[PDB]
């Protein structure tokens, strides 16, 4: 069967507004959990270990560069 | 019925949007953590070169 | 018991409010320990407060 | 919803709740219900309420027939 595990809520009749016999056709609502953890990159002790940037079009970028120039 | 479809359908479009965000985010710090172990050099090593 | 605490608690579906909160410090209580009279007598010590 | 699913799964809408998921359909049975004044064969016997079946007990009964 696929009603092995649901709750229904009510049912559908088919026009019959004194018969309770015919086709009917039942809501089998369904239980869902959403098991998570919201977590953040800012909301972790890792972000001390970064600088971090919004850069909205890296897509866009090919290549990075930073110059060094050290005064020895 | 409907009305019955139409929340069923928001709380499975807003939980795909909102499983598609957190898999982002532990993505985003899965290759932050392997970025940040691309550039570990071991103990056992820097114990002397640095 | 700690090693008990972090090998039991983990995912569980059907979750809600914090139930079974304390009196002195109010925090919700995470499990149960069944014991004997024996170990419970003897856990007031190791353990002390 | 026509039930009491509220404190089985909790109190916020993010986490938990319930969803539709399929719409199934059955077929129930319908039986014509008789009656004996409704069906025709109590047409042959007149009924009459006794209320008490206990109150004959002889089980003969004269016929006073008269020609």
């Amino acid at each position: 069967s696929a009603a092995e595990g649901l709750f229904h809520s009510f049912d559908l009749l088919v026009g019959k507004d004194a018969r309770e016999a015919g086709i009917k056709f039942e809501v089998l609502l369904g239980v869902y959990t959403n098991a998570i953890q919201y977590v953040r990159f800012l909301e972790t002790a890792l972000a001390v270990s970064c600088v971090n940037t919004e850069f909205k079009d890296l897509s866009r970028m090919t290549d990075g560069k930073i110059q060094f120039r050290i005064s020895v | 019925v409907e009305y019955a479809e139409y929340v069923g359908a928001v709380k499975t479009v807003a939980s795909a949007l909102q499983f598609g965000v957190d898999a982002l985010e532990r993505g985003l710090i899965n290759t932050v953590l392997s970025v940040k172990l691309r550039h570990a050099p071991p103990m056992f090593i820097l114990q002397t070169l640095a | 018991l700690s090693e008990m605490v972090a090998a039991v608690s983990g995912e569980s579906v059907l979750k809600g409010v914090s139930t079974y909160t304390t009196a002195k410090g109010g925090e919700p209580v995470g499990g149960v320990f069944i014991v004997t009279d024996n170990v419970l007598r003897q856990l007031l010590t190791f353990l002390g407060e």
